């Protein structure tokens, strides 16, 4: 692992729907989403932006925050686009962000985050490779 | 369902209905409320199931996706096998013909560090051997890994199952697509492909090459991930006084700062630092390379300079990029900092020029016409150039604009004696048309001392001495000013005699002089007439009267260390000043103990009664900022037992809802009303909820603006300095003594700290220990301190008046 | 003691109050150091009136008892208490006298140190007819 | 009255106070219902169970439960530990007024407003009884604290008084066989309406809303809908008892009696509760709290508050005493009047209490007083602070207001105080409001005395006589002279020994113990104040500062006894025992034990062999017997724990001896102790044993240093190579110059690739050969002389010592 979780957030104060590659961040997971992504990640309008010693990667969609989070990294361009890959399926499954549409697929969300970053390396995903496993 | 704990019961129910939306809507609710973090094992024989053999995708994707996150907790409908109800027909799944299922299966089966499916997940690489798409091959050299990283570190796991048990890491190089998890611990032969792979590369697994194995002989060879190894790469060959020039490095660094300005302020400071490395004195900083970008060819076209013109600002880009631009004119040329300070000045400091550079509120002018003539005092070159332009800035002609004028400039002459004799001619013509103080003080001061130069000041004096306007410090200014320099060399209807005379009036005395002065009864109680009334000895003559004053300067004065200066331009500096730069019975007896460092609460139980007291639990609270590090875990408190439990301690968290008070000890027993009791253990204070921080003198300074610290109480046993009890209790009651607030001499020296904390009570505290020990013969209490304190709303002001007195505590069971 | 309250905020009549009396009793009543501590820091931040009182005062303080001379060397050297404007000329003239001169007209300028004016009790009146207004 | 708790809630219909614990149970107009801890301010429960008015509320609490009736027509059942519904039953066909439980077997009692009041059994299927009589409403049932009888107040103009395990009522007579319900005209006229009569009531004032009983009387009072209470016997009757009381505007929906004063405090629909006389019967005041209409009232079957409903919310309100002032003698607490009557002395962890004849005060207390032998005690009555009243002295151990009126002994006389002081009979009296001396002449001081006058301080309470008019005064035995006064800082308490000569203040850190006058014998040591603390006359002293009790010290000893569940004060200290009672004035007895106390009796008296028995796990704590034993700079306690391998580590410096040291350093895993050691270890002087110790911390090269210091050479030698491999340059590089030859440096040198340094070095001393190797090796020149020597000679005698300081003699103490 070098990312420790792929995480949809809320920033009603509660990660929405998440993924733990292998159990560690269970509860975890929902305390960092819910505080930080409020914040707007503590952002300013900036991919980057680290707190609490996690770095946290985003992008505001609604209320909501499309989420990544690493305390560790190997190279600049490839948090982006994992992150970026997430965001071209994301829409597929839900029409967007939003809280009660997240939670419904939540299946879907969370196979997508186990095959797009499997043990926390950052495999890549596309939307018809998406169709075969929810088939 | 976004969260909701207790749904199990519909769950089950939802999970098999005969149809199938329902049961993957069923399993996708379990998956939601166990991620983030609910009640999951009820169902699991519903779950296992109707999904098992299937080669339809989406429920065995549902179910495969359960089996990552919460596998070995859930034991319903799964128990303990090798084959388990997560694989066993989940060999089906890997052999299946549609790709997605086997490679969904591939992928969580071996993504798990589980024993009890270590057999499953090893030829579970079957699923993915076969490459259907760039996500097939590289599903498989991170599920070889990760089947390596489970307990097949030797042979189990590194040769091929029938091309990849730890060898797709070597295919992926050759192979169309890459990707590497090979990172640590795996194949030397793999290894050495990658680096035949970083020419035929395929991009993303570029990146997964490169974490690897970095460090290239060319320039590059191709693509993002090469590209950003290679300014690392870059930096090596070539470390020497920063990059300089930003490499590859400018890209991302933009985004760093992406509110708004001070990017570029930060642009700014490395285009000035990138011009050239000057001397490098006080304000004079430049790095980087000394040539690069010069300065200052003479046949240079259309020149450096005009770049360096920017720098030089009143604002003239915003206020952020504006701070940033004055010192890095500063930082590229001067002398020091004064030669461009002057230039920079002269623009910023009130003139007759433009009007977009003078404004009437007068502290701003004054402030901004001691900032031009500091650097006079600085270095001698400017006193030529500040003298005319002061003049410039007189000519303004309200009665304000020549006051705040007349004040610099005159401290300007005593610091520079008989150098600025020319000045006194242009400085008394607006002093007629006045509606302030400054005005008279100041050119009163310059008339006076400036008397042998000029022969005018009876006319000139006498229209402002009849005249009104705001006379309070006009008094004590014109007081040891109006006669000095040479005993009579002036005469216009009144010498420097009469100017004497008039001197003494308007100081304390009274005489027909100048047609009487505007005011005689001084400006502040302290000042008085009288010293200078004494004083004249020789009538306004250099020898040793106010002529002697005047013409010479109060202690050390030279450069900008506030001694006559001020100590850049006026504006940069309210920036600087701004930056703070902060950084059921029960019995209990206890102690506390430390062995090898562990900090923990002894506490023996005791049933002292024949009574049954089974059901014993124990426990330690969290009560708020107090936590249980492990509480006691004994199950004693049993009919005459005696026992030693140990609970560890905290002393930081973050509050709870349960009671705020002394430590919560809870010991359950048999009773059915009050099957838990509280009861206590020894001592901690509300005191310990304080969060201890820090202030600099600048924070404390601030604070005690902020908000009033009039409270005081006197503490004893403040009788001992800072250092000793009156720290150690401070910090108990999780407060520091940092900087001073002390002016120690042979009659001055009462110790003074400057406290500071940050208290989780939404207040900050703070206080200034004040220790009365004598240096006079006569001390406020002889020893004992008064402790002045505050908190934001003086609520924790308390605590650090009466936590610096005693504290101690003890037990020897 | 009324000094503690707040730096800057408590105004420049505050500090030319304490400042004043300190200079004038010239305390062995308390030490003077807790005073001069407190003044010291009003100073730096309030206007130029009660900077230039406190080099006078200080002054006048040394002339007056010989123990005080320590303390007004810290307080006079520094930017504050001298070399700020009005300050610096006061403080010129102010310790030039003590330093320099013989302080006859030093100890004669002290005469307790008193103010600069001794009028009536004006508040009472004032008081009388602003408060049903 | 003092407002303990309110909380608006809005329209509560029923209120009921909990006979076990201080709680309230309120049920709402807005079908809400809620379970409040009024005194700790923590919400229990709250249940919406019906959508309207739930008018009836009670506690059940034979099993921890509490039961509501609404106008679902039902008696629910509702746990307050599990929130559940613990059972449901249909109580009648109409609005639940009031519900009452049985404590017979988990039967509930239901009224209703249609006109019966049921009692239904759950445990089996039985509905047992019905109870009827009313023709309209009965608006409430109402305990007495016997379970055999209830009251019912209907608006049918009466009050029946019903048996719940009779069928309706219980009664025959025996002077006729016939039933005693009479539907024709007899000795009264009524109907058939009953199976029998046992007592048919009165409740006319247009029917009663409610009725209820004072704890401790028959007697009941009523308040109806009209505008008046009347005040009832239940228990005949009686028409000759029955009083009415006036103050009221509109309906008075209760009418209560207050537990704990001689009134009736009632509440009415208008906007007004109205407090009543009760030995007189008609209104003595009217309180508006402006929340407008009550429509249930309630008083604490516990003795505990009071509390009455409003339309807002409710109020539990106080009219209770805070920290009374008292004093123990061997087994009898007197105190000072307190809620729940008289009580005390006996338990010891428990919030329960019991009776012992041991009333100091039988009457309103204006004085209570012990007499310093502790014999007697003074009660002031008749309360007054004129200059007249009456005092009553008990005998201490059992006490009555007399004893006999035929005996000296619990007489009585005139004295607006008296109060007794020293000389151990004697006693002071007010009695003009002077200070007056009371004598008896022989024995305890009984009689009245007028002689001796005073014109300071005014008559109050005591001990020594204390009287405040600006401070707390002493006064004297026989001397009119105030004998010293007091000021101080007090926590609510004044404190005695036991014999009230001495006197206990509170200061800001613990408490002072003091005798006679003021007088400081000691002070407590304890950070914060304590809330009481009491000395055994002196020495062993006992305190209270949390929820245990502690002993300050006995014979230098430090221990905390044991910690009882609740919070509490010492009553004092007579005896083994410590006794204590707290605000709410249960008690806790505590036997001072030989755990703590023989332990460091034994330990200070240098016995290790005793304290080893005396090791128990009542008293072991951590660091008190495991490693407060590690605390001699010479060992004695030290020797004994050791078990820590840090305590063992510690022990090995504080004698010296290092020995011991290595091998706790070794069990702490741990090279720094080892290195720290070794250094103690060449103070010792033996530099054998810091080779070892040094070798392992890694410190060769310190070695290397140390080596002809101490005169070895072949040690020295073991020093080099392994100084070699970390390129050590004072380490390796020492050892040759060390030994007379260098030849060693040469070597290691040459590795280095010094080559330089490596040939200077074996040059001087002569072997120019291995100097020339290096050269030759390496860049040769070897012709140039530095600014020290490059061939001169380097000869040295190593160690002219046959024994070395590793073999540094020693014997050791």
């Amino acid at each position: 692992m070098v990312l420790l979780a792929a995480a949809v957030c809320t920033k009603a104060g509660k990660a929405i729907v998440s993924r733990q590659f292998v159990e560690m961040t269970r509860t975890r997971i929902e305390g960092l989403l819910a505080a930080f992504p409020k914040l707007m990640n503590t952002g300013k309008q900036h991919t980057f932006v680290e707190t609490e010693s996690v770095r946290y990667v985003y992008q505001p969609m609604e209320k909501l925050y499309m989420v990544l989070i690493t305390t560790k990294n190997s190279n600049i361009l490839e948090d982006l686009e994992t992150l970026r890959l997430f965001s071209r399926v994301i829409p597929e499954y839900c029409r967007a962000l939003e809280e009660n549409e997240i939670s419904e697929h939540c299946f879907d969300l969370i196979f997508a985050f186990d095959e797009i970053v499997a043990l926390g390396y950052r495999e890549n995903v596309n939307l018809a490779q998406i169709r075969t496993f929810t088939e | 369902m976004d969260s909701e704990p207790p749904s199990e019961i519909s769950l089950k129910n939802d999970l098999e209905k005969g149809d199938v939306k329902s049961k993957t809507e069923a399993l996708k609710k379990v998956i939601i409320m166990i991620l983030n973090g609910e009640k999951l094992p009820g169902l699991l024989m519903t779950i296992i199931r109707f999904v098992l053999p299937l080669q339809d995708h989406t429920i065995k994707k549902l179910l495969l996706v359960f089996w990552e996150i919460v596998p070995k907790t859930t034991p319903d409908g799964r128990l303990l096998h090798e084959m388990i109800l997560v694989c066993d027909a989940y060999r089906k799944d890997l052999q299946h013909p549609n790709e997605f299922i086997r490679g969904s299966t591939l992928r969580f089966l071996c993504k798990l560090k589980e024993a009890e499916l270590l057999e499953p997940l090893m030829p579970a690489i079957r699923a993915c051997l076969e490459h259907r798409h760039s996500y097939v091959r590289r599903n498989a050299v991170l599920a070889i890994y990760t089947i390596y990283r489970n307990f097949e570190h030797l042979i189990p796991d590194a040769p091929e199952l029938i091309h990849d048990f730890l060898v797709n890491e070597k295919d992926a190089s050759c192979k169309r697509n890459a990707f590497m998890m090979l990172i640590h611990a795996d194949q030397d032969r793999a290894l050495d492909y990658l680096s035949t792979c970083i020419d035929q590369v395929q991009t993303f697994g570029d990146i997964l090459q490169l974490v690897i194995v970095e460090l290239i002989y060319k320039v590059c060879h191709a693509n993002p991930s090469e590209r950003a190894r290679f300014i690392r790469c870059i930096y090596n060959l070539l470390q020497s006084s920063s990059p300089a020039v930003k490499y590859e490095a400018a890209g991302t660094l933009v985004t760093l700062s992406s509110a708004p300005t001070a990017i570029k302020a930060a642009a700014q400071c490395y285009i000035d630092l990138i011009i050239k490395e000057s001397d490098n004195n006080v304000k004079l900083i430049v790095l980087d390379r000394l040539v690069e970008l010069k300065e200052h060819p003479a046949h240079e076209r259309v020149l450096q300079d005009l770049v360096m013109d920017i720098l030089r600002v009143l604002s003239t880009p915003d206020l952020e990029v504006r701070k940033k631009t004055l010192q890095l004119a500063l930082d590229l040329v001067s002398s020091r900092n004064v030669e461009e300070l002057v230039i920079v000045l002269k623009k910023e400091v009130i003139k007759t020029n433009n009007v977009s550079e003078h404004e009437d509120t007068d502290k701003y002018r004054q402030l901004l016409v001691r900032t031009l003539h500091s650097c006079s005092v600085r270095f001698p070159d400017m006193a030529a150039n500040v003298i005319p332009v002061l003049m410039e800035f007189l000519s303004d002609s309200n009665e304000a604009a020549a006051a705040d004028v007349l004040e610099f400039v005159r401290e300007a002459i005593q610091r520079f004696d008989n150098l600025r004799m020319l000045i006194v001619e242009k400085m008394l013509e607006v002093f007629h048309a006045i509606k302030s103080v400054k005005i008279y003080r100041g050119a009163l001061w310059i008339l006076g001392e400036y008397c042998s130069t000029k022969e005018d000041i009876q006319s000139v004096m006498t229209e402002v001495r009849r005249s009104l306007g705001e006379i309070p410090i006009v008094e004590s200014e014109i007081k040891k000013e109006a006669g000095e320099l040479k005993p009579e060399e002036e005469i216009t209807v009144g010498p420097v005699q009469k100017l004497v005379t008039e001197m003494g009036t308007y100081a304390t005395q009274s005489a027909l002089s100048s047609s009487r002065p505007t005011k005689k009864e001084e400006d502040r109680p302290p000042l008085r007439g009288f010293l200078l009334d004494g004083d004249f000895f020789v009538a306004a003559s250099l020898a040793t009267t106010l002529t002697k004053i005047a013409l010479r300067y109060v202690a050390l004065v030279q450069e900008k260390k506030k001694q006559n200066s001020f100590v850049a331009e006026a504006m940069l500096l309210m920036a600087t000043i701004l930056h703070l730069g902060k950084s059921d019975p029960v019995y209990a007896e206890a102690y506390v103990h430390v062995n090898q460092y562990d900090i923990v609460l002894d506490v023996l139980v005791v049933n002292q009664t024949s009574d049954t007291l089974q059901n014993c639990t124990l426990e330690l609270a969290t009560l708020g900022d107090l936590k249980l590090v492990e509480k006691p875990s004994p199950l004693t408190l049993a009919p005459h037992d005696f026992a030693n439990i140990k609970a560890n301690v905290k002393v930081a968290s973050t509050e709870n809802g349960i009671i705020f008070g002394n430590i919560v000890y809870d010991v359950s027993g048999a009773a059915s009303d009050r099957n838990c009791v509280v009861l206590s253990d020894i001592h901690i204070d509300i005191m310990d909820y304080i969060q201890p921080a820090t202030c600099t003198d600048a924070e404390f300074r601030q604070m005690w603006a902020e908000f009033e610290w009039e409270n005081k109480v006197t503490v004893n046993t403040n009788m001992t300095d800072l250092n000793d009890y009156l720290q150690h209790i401070l910090k108990s009651t999780n407060m520091k003594c940092l900087t001073p607030e002390k002016a120690l001499s042979g009659y001055c020296g009462f110790m003074a700290a400057n406290l500071y904390a940050r208290s989780i009570f939404g207040e900050d505290a703070l206080a200034n220990v004040s220790i009365e020990k004598p240096v006079h013969q006569g001390p406020d209490a002889a020893v004992t301190g008064h402790i002045r304190i505050r908190a934001k709303s003086q609520g924790m002001a308390l605590s650090l008046g009466d936590k610096i007195n005693l504290s101690q505590k003890k037990t020897s069971l | 003691h009324l000094c503690e309250f707040i730096e800057d905020c408590e105004f420049t009549v505050l500090a030319t109050r304490i400042l004043h009396l300190l200079g004038q009793e010239g305390p062995k009543t308390n030490n003077p150091s807790k005073y001069i501590r407190f003044i010291y820091n009003r100073v730096v931040l309030e206007h130029e009136e009660v900077r230039a009182g406190a080099v006078s005062a200080l002054a006048k303080f040394g002339a007056q008892n010989e123990e005080m001379l320590p303390s007004i060397l810290v307080l006079l050297k520094r930017c504050v208490m001298d070399d700020d404007n009005e300050v610096r000329d006061r403080a010129t003239f102010y310790l030039n006298v003590l330093e320099q001169k013989q302080k006859a007209l030093n100890a004669g300028y002290i005469l307790n140190g008193l103010t600069v004016s001794i009028p009536g009790l004006e508040k009472a009146l004032q008081q009388y007819t602003l408060e049903p207004s | 009255m003092l407002t303990k708790f309110e909380t608006k809630s809005a329209r509560v219909k029923g209120l009921s106070f909990h006979p076990k614990r201080p709680w309230i149970l309120t049920s709402l107009h807005n079908g809400v219902i809620q379970l409040w801890d009024y005194r700790m301010c923590t919400l229990i429960d709250k249940f919406d169970e019906h959508d309207g008015p739930v008018r009836g509320i009670d506690f059940h609490k034979q099993q921890p439960l509490f039961v509501s009736g609404g106008d679902d027509y039902k008696i629910k059942v509702w746990n307050y530990k599990l929130r559940r519904c613990l059972f449901t039953l249909l109580g009648h066909l109409d609005y639940i007024r009031t519900t009452f439980f049985h404590h017979e077997y988990p039967w509930i009692l239901s009224a209703s407003d249609d006109q019966t009041i049921r009692v239904w059994n759950w445990q089996s299927r039985t509905c047992v009884c019905v109870l009827t009589g009313h023709n309209h409403y009965v608006m409430c049932a109402q305990f007495h604290p016997s379970e055999d009888l209830v009251v019912s107040a209907s608006l049918d103009q009466t009050v029946r008084v019903w048996d719940i395990s009779g069928l309706r009522k219980k009664n025959l007579s025996p002077g006729a066989v016939e039933s005693d319900v009479r539907g024709i005209t007899g000795v009264d006229l009524f109907g058939t309406t009953d199976a029998v009569v046992k007592h048919v009531l009165e409740g006319h004032d247009r029917g009663v809303n409610w009725a209820a009983f004072h704890p401790t009387m028959p007697l009941i009072v009523s308040g109806a809908d009209d505008r008046q209470v009347k005040i009832w016997r239940m228990n005949e009757s009686k028409a000759w008892e029955v009083d009415t009381c006036r103050g009221h505007y509109n309906n008075v929906s209760c009418a209560v009696f207050h537990p704990r004063q001689e009134l009736i405090l009632s509440n009415s629909e208008d906007k007004s509760i109205r407090v009543w006389d009760m030995s007189k019967r008609t209104g003595v005041q009217t309180f508006r709290r402006d929340h407008d209409r009550f429509w249930v009232l309630a008083a604490h079957p516990n003795l505990n508050l009071f509390a009455a409903g409003h339309d807002g919310g409710m109020i539990v309100f106080k009219l209770e005493r805070e920290r009374p002032a008292y004093a123990v003698h061997g087994n009898m607490l007197h105190y000072v009047k307190d809620r729940f009557l008289r009580q005390l002395d006996f338990n010891s962890s428990k919030d329960v209490a019991v009776m012992q004849l041991r009333s100091g005060s039988k009457f309103p207390v204006f004085n209570m007083s012990y007499n310093p032998a502790e014999n007697a005690v003074l009660l002031c009555t008749r309360a007054s602070n004129l200059e007249n009243s009456t005092y009553d002295l008990y005998t201490i151990p059992k006490d009555a207001d007399s004893q006999n009126p035929d005996a000296p002994e619990g007489k009585r006389s005139s004295g607006l105080t008296a109060v007794w002081v020293a000389r151990n009979r004697f006693a002071v009296l007010d009695r003009m409001h002077s200070l007056l001396i009371k004598n008896l002449k022989n024995e305890i001081t009984k009689k009245i005395q007028v002689p001796n006058c005073d014109e300071i301080f005014y008559a109050g309470t005591g001990n020594l006589l204390l009287r405040d008019a600006d401070s707390i005064t002493l006064f004297d035995v026989q001397q009119k002279r105030t004998l010293a006064s007091v000021k101080i800082s007090k926590v609510k308490y004044v404190i005695w020994s036991a014999d009230m000569s001495h006197v206990a203040l509170l200061a800001k850190h613990a408490i002072v113990i003091c005798n006679r006058k003021l007088d400081a014998l000691c002070n407590i040591h304890e950070n914060i104040r304590v809330k009481s603390g009491a000395w055994d006359e002196s020495g062993v002293f006992i305190y209270t500062t949390s929820n245990h009790i502690k002993y300050a010290v006995t014979t230098g000893d430090h221990g905390i006894i044991r910690t009882l569940d609740l919070p509490i004060y010492v009553t004092r200290v007579k005896g083994n025992n410590v006794y204590c009672l707290d605000r709410e004035c249960r008690p806790r007895v505590l036997t001072i034990d030989p755990t703590e106390f023989k332990f460091k009796l034994a330990l200070i008296n240098r016995k290790y062999d005793e304290v080893l028995h005396m090791v128990r796990n009542a008293k072991l704590v951590g660091q008190s017997i495991i490693a407060y034993l590690q605390k001699k700079g010479y060992p004695e306690v030290a020797l004994h724990f050791v078990k820590d391998e840090k305590t063992r580590f510690s022990l090995a410096l504080e004698c010296g001896n290092i020995e011991i040291a290595l091998e706790a350093a070794k069990a702490l895993d741990d090279k720094n102790c080892w290195e720290k050691l070794g250094e103690v270890a060449l103070l010792q002087g033996n530099h054998q044993i810091v080779e070892m110790c040094y070798q392992r911390t890694k410190n060769f090269d310190k070695l290397s240093f140390l080596y002809l210091i101490t005169g070895n050479l072949e040690k020295l030698r073991k020093m080099m190579k392994i100084a070699e491999i970390r390129k050590d340059m004072s380490g390796h590089y020492q050892n040759a110059l060390y030994l007379g030859d260098v030849s060693e440096r040469v070597r290691i040198l040459k590795n280095c690739g010094q080559k330089s340094l490596a040939y200077l070095s074996a040059a001087t001393h002569g072997l120019d050969e291995e100097a020339e190797s290096l050269k030759e090796t390496f860049d040769p020149e070897k012709e140039t002389i530095p600014d020290i020597d490059p061939n001169a000679k380097l000869l040295q005698p190593p160690a002219p010592i046959m024994p070395l300081d590793t073999n540094w003699p020693l014997l050791t103490v």
